[PDB]
Order: structure tokens, then C-alpha cells, then sequence
């Protein structure tokens, strides 16, 4: 049963940081967009960089859970 | 009919001198237009010393997006320039009268 | 878990109170009508008296 | 059969009816007294409803007012002395011939029966008001319309359905927690200890009573 | 649904009513609808969008000290 | 700090009235903590780096630890800089 | 219970303090309503 | 009953992050729209993108909870 | 009794996130309203969308806890 | 006795989030009213429903704690 | 002694949230008062009702804790 | 030692929320003082009220811990 | 060794929140000083009375840790 | 099987922090860039330094988890 | 080997709070210095005593864990 | 395998705060230099000082985890 609990924790825990960091990223990006519409391409590119960085950890946790599964 | 841009060359210089401590106070001497026939020279203070007018009494609370200090430092020079422009136009009218 | 009679007792009393308030609402309705009718009469009376 | 909460609910309803009768017995301009206070309360409630929605401010105003008055009476009775101290019997006063010393006065909100009626009434009124002037649009999920809004409408529909049950559960929990906090303060110290909690209990009850009507009006505005 | 005064020292260009106005504030672009809370702000070079009954007329403003009530 | 500002240290030793009496003891505890904190900081930040580079040389030894080695260089440089900076900052605040 | 008497006494004291505070605001509201109804009736009387 | 605890951990922990992220996203987007209504379309699109990211990360735990259950 | 602990953990951890999310949503929406009330009809819609998403996550957790119970 | 710790955990974890959410709501609403006094009528009407939504999660936690007890 | 740790956890978790909520409430209220002392009573009324609502969860947790203990 | 860990958990968890609340209270009051020294005593009274509420919650935690221990 | 984990949890959870409280206090104090250095004499005193209260809970946690 | 839950806990509790860290990094960076896109490289450099440090902490958690795994 | 878990929990839970505290301290310090470059000599003093107290708070748990070791 | 869980917790816990602290410091420094470009050379020092404080707490957690392992 531990294996199932470990899978739940690996999926559950380790996604909170990659549940709030993405939200903070998007909130900052939309705030900058409202503050500056003509910089949309640059801010969206850096937003996608941040999203990729966060999804890297998210996928790491998910694949670790799959290995535990 | 002078434009306010024509007075910047003197007003900005005076304001920069006051900011840098070069001048501890600022005055303007202009010909007040009391009447079509009667005109006297007048003296005005250019350091603000603003009036506690009904607006000062008005307690409408505001929001200063760039910042209270930044709005202050950006509006005082323009207020002084507006005062100088008013004085210059008053003097032009008094000259013609 | 839940008393079947308690629900009926609450519902009947609430319905009776609402029915009384609807009749009692005509009293608040009349009070509001008088309050508004003061201004309604004034809106015509002031202009008529001035003219 | 009847429970202890039913008697207290009947008492609160009778008190409300008596207050209404006293207020309406002498109706005159410039009221001063109980009638004046009731008129001021009704005017404030109507103003709040108009701020929420003036079109439906008077639509279900009597029902909201009755619910708020019942909630206020129950909250006042919960903190009143003699509630939970007098035992009907089906050291304690009724220790001999033990029968759990069922309290004579139980808060109407502190039971899941009376509270569920308020949720049922609110849900029925909200659904009827929404569907009267919206038809299928009131419950429409917008299937693949606003970017497959069907899913968005679903979760929203579930939340709207749970809203009245959530409000009734909130009222029941607030009443029960107030009573339990009073009992805990009773056990902790005999006198003068429960003043800070008891004083805030009445404020919390009044706040919940106002919040119930405000939430009903706002949900109807959303339903509109 | 509010009266906007486009005031310059040389002259008052417009004292008309405007449906919607966008302020190019220093910190970032802002939009103003008639019942806006009180606000003071420093504008920047850009476009002043006097949106009057659906028509957006972009007025070039090199600086501003916009007062809102 | 004894040579300058006198040997008083009333701000951290003891105070007569006010909350400064409670503040002074905490300042003394933090001052005592400071050297141990700095020592553990530097020791750990180098030893853990050594452990990490070794154990990354254990697993997929090739071409993966290239950025981590450079990061560890940055970690060592930052640690060397901050040790000196915190030493001087503590000296200055003790002077104050 | 025995201590429940004093506990309910404290609870009723808090409830009565709240009721007195509400009645004082209720009394102020009634006085304001009477003062305003004076002008409301004065408007109708002046019109008539 | 350990697998039930694993399911509870997966469901509960998988929503801590996405909920706060969606909340921060919506708060930032709404604040920007109030600041600038004219950028509403782009702000709403990026808000939907971020909310979709967070919702997918929540579904990552939801599907695992369903599989365990 | 592990089912009881599972229900407790699910109900708890599936509410801490959505609660903070709803709080952030409402704070941002009220701030935007204070900035501009006329954008109420447009911002309230997305505020309710975010509230619905957070409450949907919370209700998913609560329903899974009920199923376990 | 695992029911006792279960209900304690439920009531505990049902409060850490909704309290923060309600606090954020009230802080934002008070700030907005400070920025704009006259829009308190439309600020408070949304603040109360936001507080109710946030407290619904705590009420779910408490009722589940009662059921477990 | 599982009842003891249950009581401890309940009290701690019921104190974690409401403390933060009350703190945010008081911070926002005092910030508004400093911005606008003229409506001190008006904002302070909202401050007290928000503090009561926040303390409600703490009271609930403490009540359940006493019941267990 | 379950009594010992219960007492420790009570004290430790009960000190979190009140600590953060006191911190936020003091920060908000200090910022208001910086923006408005003329409302000093008036805002200090509310700062102390909030600090007293948080300290009361902390005292409830501590006294529960003492009773357990 | 439940006493050991008890003391561990006490100290850790008593350092969790009060640390953030200290941080928020000092950040607010620095913000006020930056906006108004002239109110330093009173604002630092307010910060100290606040920081003492914030550290009181950590002191309680340490006391309980030592008692165990 | 306790190695499995140990690995899951290590991954989760080492990933929740860095996610929020990188999120705040990217939000601050995009906000500052929107405020003044003139200075870009001298901001993105420190943005990437912070991202590298946070991801390094995340990888520390990842490798210590893989040691047990 | 329960002492190992005791030390682990002590060190882990005695640093998550102080880290956020130090972050808030020096972030506020940097922001204040940027806003007010003139005043730097004495504000750093308060920043550093705050840092010292937070570090002492963390080292308390560290030393307790070392004692248990 | 309790030592495995111990070393997992020692690193997992204790690194959460460092990540958020690093993020807060990075955001604050980036915003400060964006507002005040010329003081970047002087304030990056304090930025790195705070970042290294947070990384020092993380490193304490890491070394204690390694010792337990």
C-alpha cells in the first residue's frame, strides 16, 4: 500500500509549487500586459520560459510518480 | 501670443537653480492689469507656500499611481511654469494697454 | 437524521408568517406610498405656486 | 412527534407575530418606538436589496425578511439564559431518574431540520426566478459555445445548487458552535469568563442573519 | 457618461463628454470609466484614446497630470 | 567593538526599563549564534557541493554535470564573497 | 447544571449589553426618522 | 484502508496549488482589466491559458485518484 | 478507521487552496471595482468563473471524501 | 480512537485556508472603500458573498468533522 | 493518548488560519485609516465584523478541541 | 510520549498563525504611520487590538498545551 | 523517542510563523523609514514592541522544547 | 516500501518551494520589464541567476530523492 | 531510529519560516533603498538585526537537532 | 527504512522557505533596479546576500539530510 501512498504524494505534493508559481507568473504577465500592451511578444516569451521551467518540475514529479507506480 | 514652450529656457533654469540650492527663493515682477487704464507693477512669490483654500479644506481622498512624492516633484515645476506664463500674458496685456 | 414532523411544523409556521407579512406589507407599502406622495405632491405644488 | 427546537421555533414565530401586531396596531406618520425601529430596519433591508437588485428587491422581499427575523430571534434566544439549563427529563438537576436532561429551549437554527427548510425555499425561489425570465438559458451550459463553456456552466451549476445547502449548513454550524462555545465557557469558569465570547456571539448571529438575506438577494441578482 | 476637460495652457481643446478614456500613465496604460475613484497620475508620450460613443480618436499627449473624480 | 563605542554594550548586555531589556538578550543570543552560523554555512555549502558533484559523477557521469560544475563554481565564489561581506557588515553594525 | 446558571447569567449579560447597544442605535434611528418625517409631513402640509 | 488514504492525499494535495494559482490568475487579470478595459480580450485569453494549465495539473492528481479508487 | 482519516485529509487539503484562491479572486475583483465600477458587469463574470473553478475543485474533494465515507 | 484524530484533522485543515481567504477579502474591501467611499454599497454586497463562498469550505470541514465524530 | 494529539492538532490548525486572517484584516484597515482617517468609524465597523468572521473558525476549532479533550 | 508530542504540536502550531498575524498587523500599522504620523494613537489602538486578538489565540493554544502536558 | 520528535516539532513549528512575522515587521519598518525617515524615533519603537511580542511565541516554543 | 514514500515526500517537499520561487522570480522580472523595457539585459541576467539558483535547489531535492529511489 | 526523524523534522521545520522571513526582510530593504537612495546608512542596521534574529530562530532548531543527534 | 524517511524530510522540509525567499529577493531586486537603474551595482550585493542566506538555510537542511543518510 505504501507504493500507492507514495504515488499520491509524488503527484499531490510537488504540484503545489507548480500550482502557485504558474499562477503568480500569469498574474504578473497580465499585469505587465495591462501596463504595457506593446511589449506583448517579449513578456509572453518570458512567461512561456517561466511556464516551461515550472512544468519541468511538474513533469519530474509526475514521472517519478509513474516510476513509483 | 507667446507659447509656454518659449518660457522654458528661463523657467527650467530658475527651477533647476532652486533645486540645486543656487537660489533660496524666487520672485516675479510683472505688470498687473488692474484696469484698461490703470496698471501697476506687482510682486509675487514663486516658492509655492500654497493657500489652505477650500480645495486644501476639501478632504476628497486620492490615489497617486506613480507615487505621491513623484507626482509632487512632477507637478510643482509645472505649477510654477503656469504661474510664470500667467504673469507673462498679464504683462503682455498690460503692455498693450 | 431528520424529524419529518419538524420540517412540516417549520414550513406551516413560515408560510403563515409570510402570509401575515404580505398583508402586513400593505402597511409598509402604504407608509412608503405616503413618504413618496409627499414629494410627488411637492414636485407639482412648488412649480404651480411659483407660476 | 416534536423536538425541543420546534418549541423554540414556534416561540420565535409567535414573538415575531406579536411584534408585527404591535407595530401595525398604531400606524402613523413619524413613528417613534418599536414601530419606528421596525420601519427603520425594513427600510435598511429594502435599501440593501435595491443596492443588490432593485428589480427583484421587492420580489421575494417578504420571504427574505421573514427568514432574517427568524434567524435573529433564534440567535437572540441562543444566548438567552435558561437555554440548555432547564431539563425536561424526557451534579445535574435531573440526576435522579436520568433521562439525559433534554433542554427545554433549543435554538431552531441548531437543528438540521429547520435549517434545511430555508435552503430548500431559497433554492426553489432562485431556480424559479432564474427560469421564469431565462427558460433554458438559466441552466444552459453553453455546450461548445464560449470555448466549450459547457464545462464552465456545469461547475457553476453545481456551485449554485450547493449554495443554498451551504448557507443552511453555515447557519446550523454557527448556531451549534455558539451553543457549544457557551457550554465550554461554562465548564471553564463559573462566571465572568465567557463575557468576550458571549458578547461576540450576538454580533456573529446578527451578522449571519444579515448575510443570509444579502446572499439570497445577490444569488437572485445572479439568477436574474 | 462623464465630462472630460482636455486642458492645455495655450487653450482648452475639448470640454465635452466621453464614453471612455485611456490614460498613458507612467507606470502603465490605464483606462477610465465614468465613476472611477479619485486618482492623480503622470501621463507619458503615447496615444490618448478619447473613445466617444464608439469612435476612438487617438490624441498624441506628451505629458499629463490627469485628475479623476 | 570593545575598542570602539566603549565596553558598554548596554544595548545587548542589560537595560533598566522599557522593552530594551528583552531586546538586549536576543541581540546577545544572535551575536553568539553568528560565528556558528557562518561556519556551518561555508562548511555545508562546500561539502554538499562536493557530495553532489561526486554523486552526479556516479550517475550518468558524462556531459550532464557540465552546468552544475559551473554553478558550483558560482556557489563557491558567492560563498567566498558573502563570508567577507557579512564579516564586515557585522563589524560595522557592532560599531554602531 | 449548577455552574450553568452562572454561565447563562454571563451569556445573558452579554446578550443584554448587545440588545441595549442595538436599542440605542434603534433609538437614534427612531429620532432621526421622527425628525425626517416632520419635514416629510411638512412638505405635504405646505403643498396642501 | 491505506489506498483510501492515498486517494485522499492525491485529491486533496492536487488542488492546493491549482486553486491558489487560478485565484491569483483571476485576481491579476481582473485588476488589469479594471486598470485597462481595452486589453480585456488578450488578458482573458492569457487568463484562460493559465487556468487551463492549472486545471490540467489538478486533473493529473484527479485521474490518479480515480485510478486508485 | 483509515477511511475516516482519508475523508478528513481530503476535505481539509481540498479546501485550503480553493479558500485562498476565492479570497484572492474577491480581493482583486473588489479592488478593480474600486478602480472602476462601470466595469462591474464585465469583471463580475470572470470573478464568478474563477469562484466556480475553485469551488468545483473543493466540491470534487468533498465528493470524493463523501464517497470514501 | 482514530475517529478522534480524524475529526480533529478535518476541522483543523478546514480552517487554515478559509481564514486567510476571508482576511484577504476584508482587507481588499476595506482598502477599496478607503479609495472610494461612495462605492461601499456595491463593494460590501460582493464582499459578503465572497466571505460566504470562502466560509462554505470551512463549514464543509466542520460538518464533516461532526459526522466523523 | 490519541485524543491528546487530536486536540493539539485541532487547536493548532484552528489558530494557524484565523491569526493570519485577522492580521491581514487589521493591516488593511489601518492602511485605509492612514489613507483616509475621515471614514475611520465606517471602515472600522467592517474591520470588526471581518475580525468576528475570522475568529469564528478559531472558535469552532477550539470548541471541537475542548470536546475531544 | 504521545502526551509530549501532543503538547509540543499544540504549542508549535498555535504559534504560527498568531505570529504571522502580529507581523502583518505591525507592518500595516508601521506603513500607515509612515504615510500618516498624525493618526498615530488612533491607529496604534487598532494595532494593539489586533495584537491582543492574536495573542489571545496564542494563549488559547498555550493553555491547551499546558492542560495536555 | 517520542520526546525527541516532540521537541523537534515544537521548535520547528514555533520557528515557522514567528520567523515570517519578524520578516514582515522589518519589511514594514524599512518601507516606513524609506517613505519617512523623520518618523524614525517612534516607528523603530513601534517595531521593537511588535518584534518583542512576535518573538514571545518563539521563546515559549524554546521553553517548551527545553522542558521536554 | 518505505523508500517509496520517502522518495515521494522528498520530491514533493523539495519541489513545492522552488516552484513558488521561480514563479515570483518571473513575475517580478516581467513586471519590471513592463515598467521600463529600456533596460532589459541587466534585468534578465539576474532573472536567470535567480532561476538557476532556484532550479539548483530543486535539483538538489531531485538528486537526494533519486539516491533513495 | 526515531531520533533521525526527530532531527530531520527539527531542521526542516526550523528553516521554512526563517527563509521566507529573511527574503521579505531584504526584499523590503532593497525596495526601500531603490525608492529612497539617500537613506541607506541606518536602514541596513534594522535590516541586519532582523536578519540576525531570524538566523538565530533557525539556528535554535538546528542546534536542537544537533543536540538530539 | 525510517532513516530514508528522515533524510527525505530533512531535505524536503527546510528547502521550501529558501525557494520562496530566493524568489522574493529576486523580484524585489529586479523591481528596485527597474525603478532605480543606477543603484543596481550597489543593491545587487544585498540581493545576493539575501539569496545566500536562503541558500544557507537550504544547505543546512541538505547537510543534515546527508548526515542522516
Amino acid at each position: 500500500g505504501l507504493n500507492l501512498v507514495a504515488t499520491a504524494l509524488a503527484v499531490g505534493l510537488g504540484a503545489i509549487g507548480p500550482g502557485v508559481g504558474i499562477g503568480i507568473i500569469v498574474s504578473g504577465a497580465v499585469q505587465a500586459i495591462g501596463r504595457n500592451p506593446e511589449i506583448e511578444n517579449r513578456v509572453v516569451t518570458y512567461m512561456f520560459i517561466g511556464i516551461a521551467f515550472t512544468e519541468a518540475l511538474a513533469i519530474f514529479g509526475l514521472v517519478i510518480a509513474f516510476l513509483i507506480g | 501670443a507667446p507659447k509656454l514652450e518659449a518660457i522654458l529656457g528661463v523657467a527650467i533654469s530658475a527651477i533647476n537653480g532652486f533645486q540645486s540650492g543656487k537660489y533660496d527663493e524666487l520672485y516675479i515682477i510683472y505688470s498687473e492689469f488692474i484696469n484698461t487704464l490703470v496698471q501697476r507693477p506687482a510682486i509675487k512669490q514663486l516658492l509655492p507656500v500654497e493657500s489652505p483654500d477650500i480645495s486644501t479644506t476639501t478632504n476628497v481622498d486620492y490615489t497617486y499611481e506613480p507615487g505621491e512624492e513623484e507626482v509632487l516633484n512632477s507637478i510643482l515645476p509645472r505649477y510654477v511654469e503656469t504661474q510664470i506664463y500667467q504673469a507673462v500674458l498679464e504683462s503682455i496685456a498690460s503692455e498693450h494697454s | 437524521g431528520i424529524n419529518p414532523t419538524l420540517f412540516i411544523a417549520q414550513l406551516i409556521n413560515f408560510l403563515l408568517l409570510i402570509f401575515i407579512l404580505r398583508a402586513l406589507l400593505y402597511r409598509p407599502v402604504m407608509n412608503l406610498l405616503n413618504e413618496r406622495t409627499r414629494r410627488i405632491e411637492e414636485s407639482v405644488r412648488d412649480a404651480e405656486k411659483v407660476r | 412527534p416534536i423536538t425541543n427546537s420546534f418549541v423554540v421555533a414556534i416561540i420565535i414565530d409567535i414573538f415575531v407575530i406579536a411584534l408585527a401586531v404591535a407595530a401595525t396596531r398604531n400606524l402613523q406618520m413619524v413613528p417613534r418606538g418599536l414601530q419606528n425601529v421596525m420601519e427603520f430596519i425594513l427600510e435598511s433591508l429594502y435599501n440593501l436589496f435595491r443596492n443588490i437588485n432593485a428589480k427583484y428587491v421587492a420580489t421575494a422581499f417578504p420571504l427574505v425578511a421573514t427568514i432574517f427575523l427568524f434567524v435573529l430571534f433564534g440567535n437572540w434566544f441562543g444566548l438567552l439564559p435558561g437555554v440548555g439549563s432547564i431539563g425536561v427529563c424526557h451534579h445535574d438537576t435531573c440526576a435522579a431518574q436520568g433521562k439525559k436532561l433534554v433542554p427545554l429551549f433549543r435554538a431552531p437554527a441548531a437543528d438540521l431540520n429547520f435549517t434545511f427548510a430555508i435552503a430548500v425555499i431559497s433554492f426553489v425561489f432562485i431556480e424559479y426566478w432564474g427560469f421564469r425570465a431565462l427558460g433554458p438559458g438559466y441552466l444552459k451550459k453553453f455546450f461548445n459555445t464560449n470555448g466549450i463553456m459547457s464545462f464552465v456552466g456545469i461547475i457553476e451549476f453545481i456551485s449554485e445548487l450547493v449554495k443554498p445547502f451551504a448557507l443552511a449548513f453555515r447557519l446550523f454550524g454557527n448556531i451549534f458552535a455558539g451553543e457549544v462555545l457557551l457550554v465550554v465557557m461554562a465548564f471553564l469558569v463559573p462566571l465572568l469568563l465567557p463575557l468576550p465570547f458571549y458578547g461576540f456571539e450576538v454580533f456573529v448571529g446578527f451578522i449571519q442573519a444579515l448575510i443570509f438575506a444579502l446572499l439570497t438577494y445577490a444569488f437572485l441578482n445572479i439568477a436574474v | 457618461p462623464i465630462h472630460l476637460e482636455i486642458v492645455t495652457a495655450e487653450r482648452v481643446i475639448l470640454s465635452d463628454d466621453v464614453d471612455m478614456i485611456s490614460a498613458p500613465t507612467k507606470d502603465g496604460r490605464v483606462g477610465i470609466l465614468p465613476r472611477h475613484a479619485p486618482l492623480m497620475t503622470i501621463l507619458e508620450p503615447g496615444e490618448l484614446d478619447i473613445i466617444k460613443n464608439g469612435e476612438r480618436t487617438p490624441f498624441a499627449v506628451s505629458g499629463g497630470f490627469m485628475e479623476v473624480l | 567593538g570593545f575598542r570602539a563605542l566603549g565596553p558598554g554594550y548596554l544595548k545587548k548586555f542589560f537595560n533598566t526599563n522599557g522593552i530594551m531589556s528583552f531586546v538586549g538578550i536576543i541581540e546577545f543570543i544572535s551575536e553568539l549564534v553568528k560565528p556558528f552560523a557562518l561556519a556551518f554555512r561555508l562548511f555545508g555549502n562546500i561539502f554538499a557541493g562536493e557530495v553532489l558533484l561526486v554523486v552526479m559523477a556516479f550517475l550518468v557521469p558524462l556531459l550532464l554535470p557540465l552546468p552544475f560544475y559551473g554553478f558550483e563554481v558560482f556557489v563557491g565564489f558567492i560563498q567566498a564573497l558573502i563570508f567577507a561581506l557579512l564579516t564586515y557588515a557585522f563589524l560595522n553594525i557592532a560599531v554602531t
